[PDB]
């Protein structure tokens, strides 16, 4: 800064970035579907349970 | 009468005209919303294509 007489040499650089979470992704809990329409359908089939008896 | 006065002819006639011409424009536009989620209205499930609207 005191003029061009003092030729300056290499200088380093550092940076900071915001934190990013990876817990849920690391756990592998979510699945991805690619659609066409803006609305997504969900279809939940429910089964029925029972116990057999001797005859 | 013979030997006296004579008779003379008239002259011709001319006319000139000028005219202008009108103009007829026609324009239209296409937006995303017209094909975003609208079924083609042809086959059962073919999505709407811009080409069909262009035609």
């Amino acid at each position: 800064q005191n003029g061009d007489f003092q030729i300056l040499d290499y200088t380093g650089l550092i940076s900071t970035m915001p934190r990013v979470d990876t817990l849920l992704q690391s756990m592998n809990l979510f699945t991805e579907h690619f659609g066409r329409t803006t609305v997504a359908r969900i279809e939940r089939l429910d089964d029925g349970a029972g116990d057999i008896k001797a005859v | 009468q013979r030997g006296g006065v004579r008779q003379h002819l008239a002259n011709d006639r001319k006319k000139i005209v000028n005219l202008n011409i009108p103009f007829f424009p026609l324009d239209r536009s296409i937006d995303r919303a017209d094909i975003q989620n609208f079924r083609e209205f042809g086959t059962e499930n073919a999505p709407a294509t811009v080409d069909a609207e262009v035609q």
